[PDB]
RNA sequence: UAGCGGCGAGCGAACGGGGAGCAGCCCAGAGCCUGAAUCAGUGUGUGUGUUAGUGGAAGCGUCUGGAAAGGCGCGCGAUACAGGGUGACAGCCCCGUACACAAAAAUGCACAUGCUGUGAGCUCGAUGAGUAGGGCGGGACACGUGGUAUCCUGUCUGAAUAUGGGGGGACCAUCCUCCAAGGCUAAAUACUCCUGACUGACCGAUAGUGAACCAGUACCGUGAGGGAAAGGCGAAAAGAACCCCGGCGAGGGGAGUGAAAAAGAACCUGAAACCGUGUACGUACAAGCAGUGGGAGCACGCUUAGGCGUGUGACUGCGUACCUUUUGUAUAAUGGGUCAGCGACUUAUAUUCUGUAGCAAGGUUAACCGAAUAGGGGAGCCGAAGGGAAACCGAGUCUUAACU
């Protein structure tokens, strides 16, 4: 039944082949209009190009710098920590558990849903709402 | 998958040119001004088929103003006589009757004056 | 023949004189030009 | 290739939590003593990018 | 769910989501126009207008001839001149995600169980490796055209289905979708649905 | 990405992670001790490969046909139904293929072994000076001199030398790490003039190499250099004995071969433009995009005269080509002598949205390993949490001394 096998529907779309004839629709100009620098052939101007006025993203001042520490900080939510296999959490117990990443040195414990068993977290700053939900189900939380 | 594009391309000049017989010159021979000529047919042949109907009708009055006016009353009168006297007969009909039959003509022409007085 | 006919097609392809039109055509042409100014 | 970020917008535009982007407000660097403090104290909080903006944006930061 | 063997009488219990499921058909017309399409070595090239054996001299002087102007006697409209989009080698994999690879061999299992186009064997082996033994032994059994699949790969067996044509034995392991649809009928031995159920889970 | 950047256009890391592969050593130096591993150069022996090769299964009858491999009927081989040829399409006609073998000689690789050279190992000592660093100029580092570490050096200088020195991105201190100013080193890696085998949702003679053909030729140019066109009779030359016209021609007509010579070497098919011959109709008082609507007559076919079909088309209404560019073209604006062939929105990699398919608070792997489109591989990426310039806080956060 090779020959009987078939796409969904609505899967395929045909694609616009332009530059055939007038009732295809896209003949003669191929949907672009007139001529310009947009009708040509490599045409079109560059990013953020407004004319000569100037542009949006260089009319408009400079802000901030980058941490270096945001970089290695982390965000735990509650719905792991049932993930890490030991009923214990530290940094390494996360990275272990494929949970945080090789280079982080920080992490933190927010309250973003449903802790169930009893957890001990050991050396990881943790929120008050979490500390909450860590210590109302159970748990255990010294630094 | 090259795709060479002869048979097909040879296929529809072909019908084109089928399509311009009897025309004079290239407009018979060559594509390029057959296929100009085929279209230029079927505009004008479009354009006709509304023609036809008003040159029809066309026809068909000058025949009934000349049969009533024969019957002595103008086209006019005749067709405004026939309405009053609540006579709907088309002028494809009224001109086909004047022509081969007279006698029905005048009868005709007799119920026109006959309403129109 | 046809080697011959292909060169000498070739002939003035590149080309430089103005007052000939096409490289060789005698023509009128600088006093057109010139009186149109 | 892979997508270069138009650089120096990344230097002036953030990502928000619901895709719009902010920026900081123009008029405020130098002279300053000739202006309202009611317009300084109002271009100190930084803004959201504009809808007729955001095209030319998405466009300069396709990674943020 | 139970397979009737065909010899043997017995019956193979086997999971429902393996050999009990529906024919997702787009599912597994994505898997085989991906396999057929992962077969295409992509080897070709066409020459560009820089390719093309030639020189740079402009055929003519841009202006004074009559002739249409030209730059290159390497156009794509010139005769003997460089296509305009040439090609390149290229590779035409896709991506086929696990388990839409395996939900799709699950698909086309489900559907030769249901239109009796699978049958299983409790043993299929050959006592030499002659073409005869086994072209005898599928002519006993009424099956012409056959994809055995066994799950220990005799060797026997093999070389005895290397000339019929229509005829082809896998190990368990190597099955694609496209045999398990192209052959009218697939002879599984009863370790080789065991070893499937086990690669399908 | 961090950064560099008329902070424009753009340029663009490393750390760290996953894999491929993995190998360490020697001199600056004496003594003890010797040939101790080590390689290099050669001889010999073994194994394997290259350079010639050998064997290699299994079919006949009948019908169409010029011819059978085709149709129909009945058999046989297959570790061999890859492929090519044979008078049409052959597993069994031929060459081969699978498979099993073969080297007098010359060789490549790998072990073993003979000789030569080479040096193991132990103790103790030494442990690379116009050098590191500096000033000036320049360059390389992703880093454009900038707050600029680091490396290289054209010029001027100039240490300490294991109680020492280099680096850790201005710089200092503390701490950590390493030993420059001598050198050697396989594998993973890059490439194809050239050889062999195999493969292609590559091309099929205006394509594919410029070049299917005595092609880098003919030809062009003083020269460097540029650079063509041009394939196909037939199954087999059986390629046309002989006769006639003709100039002991060219070309032809017969004859003959052939299944077929409008398959005759100007050779398969044989289109179109273009040029003719023959027949039907129209056309020598009629003005113009040459058609179109109407339409008589005539000529051929019919047709149980059914009064239709085809060709022509007197006469008549209406009717100023196509393209392109334009506010607007019959325009006296552009383009096109015609035909035939080719000739223009692609490909790759990223990103976004829509459709669709899988799985779903999860989705998915990349390189690579590979029984190799399977399965492993979750390194990573995206999402489930934002706010803030940032520390930091977190369903909140920022602002602010604090926020109705």
């Amino acid at each position: 039944r090779l020959n009987t096998l078939s796409p969904a529907e609505g899967s395929k779309k045909a694609g616009k082949r332009l530059g055939r004839g007038i009732g295809s629709g896209l003949g003669k100009t191929g949907g672009r209009g007139h001529k310009g620098q947009k009708s040509r052939s490599g045409g079109g101007v560059r990013r953020g190009f407004e004319g000569g006025q100037m542009p949006l993203y260089r009319r408009l001042p400079k802000f901030g710098f980058t941490s270096r520490k945001a970089a290695i900080t982390a965000e735990i939510r509650l719905s792991d920590l049932a993930k890490v296999e030991g009923g214990v959490v530290d940094l390494n117990t996360l990275k272990a558990a494929n949970i945080i990443g090789i280079q982080i040195e920080f992490a933190k414990v927010i309250l973003a849903g449903e802790v169930t068993t009893p957890v001990t977290v050991r050396g990881l700053r943790v929120t008050k709402g979490a500390r909450a939900a860590i210590e109302a189900a159970g748990g255990k939380i010294e630094e | 998958a090259r795709v060479k594009r002869g048979v097909i391309a040879r296929a529809r000049h072909k019908k084109i040119l089928k399509q311009a017989k009897g025309y004079y010159g290239a407009r018979s021979r060559v594509y390029r001004v057959a296929f100009q000529a085929v279209i230029k047919a079927g505009q004008y042949a479009y354009r006709d088929r509304r023609q036809r109907k008003r040159q029809f009708r066309q026809l068909w009055i000058a025949r009934i103003n000349a049969a009533a006016r024969q019957n002595g009353i103008s086209y006019s009168k005749f067709i405004n006589g026939l309405k009053k006297a609540s006579v709907e007969i088309d002028r494809k009909i009224l001109a086909d009757i004047a022509v081969f039959d007279k006698v029905a003509f005048t009868a005709l022409v007799e119920k026109a004056k006959a309403a129109l007085a | 023949m046809d080697i011959n006919w292909r060169h000498n097609q070739s002939t003035f392809y590149h080309f430089t004189s103005d007052h000939r039109i096409s490289g060789w055509k005698e023509t009128n042409a600088m006093y057109v030009a010139l009186n149109s100014q | 290739p892979k997508i270069k970020t138009v650089r120096g917008a990344a230097k002036r535009f953030k990502k928000t939590g619901k895709g719009g982007f902010k920026h900081k407000h123009a008029n405020l660097r130098h002279i300053l003593t000739k202006k309202a403090t009611k317009r300084k104290r109002h271009l100190r909080p930084k803004a959201m990018v504009s809808k007729g903006d955001l095209g030319l944006v998405i466009a300069c930061l396709p990674y943020a | 769910m139970e397979l009737v063997l065909k010899d043997a009488q017995s019956a193979l219990t086997v999971s429902e989501t393996t050999f009990g499921r529906d024919f997702n058909e787009a599912l597994v017309h994505q898997v085989v126009v991906a396999y057929a399409a992962g077969a295409r070595q992509g080897t070709r090239a066409q020459k560009t207008r820089a390719e093309v054996t030639g020189s740079g001299k402009k055929p003519w002087r841009q202006k004074g001839t009559g002739r249409a102007r030209s730059g290159s006697i390497k156009s794509p409209i010139w005769r003997s001149g460089g296509v305009t989009f040439a090609a390149r080698p290229q590779d035409h994999s896709q991506k086929v995600n696990k388990k839409m690879y395996r939900g799709a061999l699950k698909s086309i299992l489900s559907e030769l169980v249901r239109q009796d186009r699978l049958i299983v064997v409790e043993k299929f082996s050959v006592e030499a490796p002659k073409t005869k033994l086994l072209a005898q032994k599928l002519k006993d059994m009424a099956l012409e055209d056959v994809l055995i699949i066994t799950g220990e790969l005799d060797e026997n067996l093999f070389l005895a289905a290397r000339n019929l044509h229509k005829v082809d034995v896998r190990d368990a392991t190597g099955i694609d979708p496209v045999s398990l649809i192209a052959f009218d009928k697939v002879v599984m031995t009863a370790d080789a649905v065991k070893q499937v159920e086990e690669m399908l889970a």
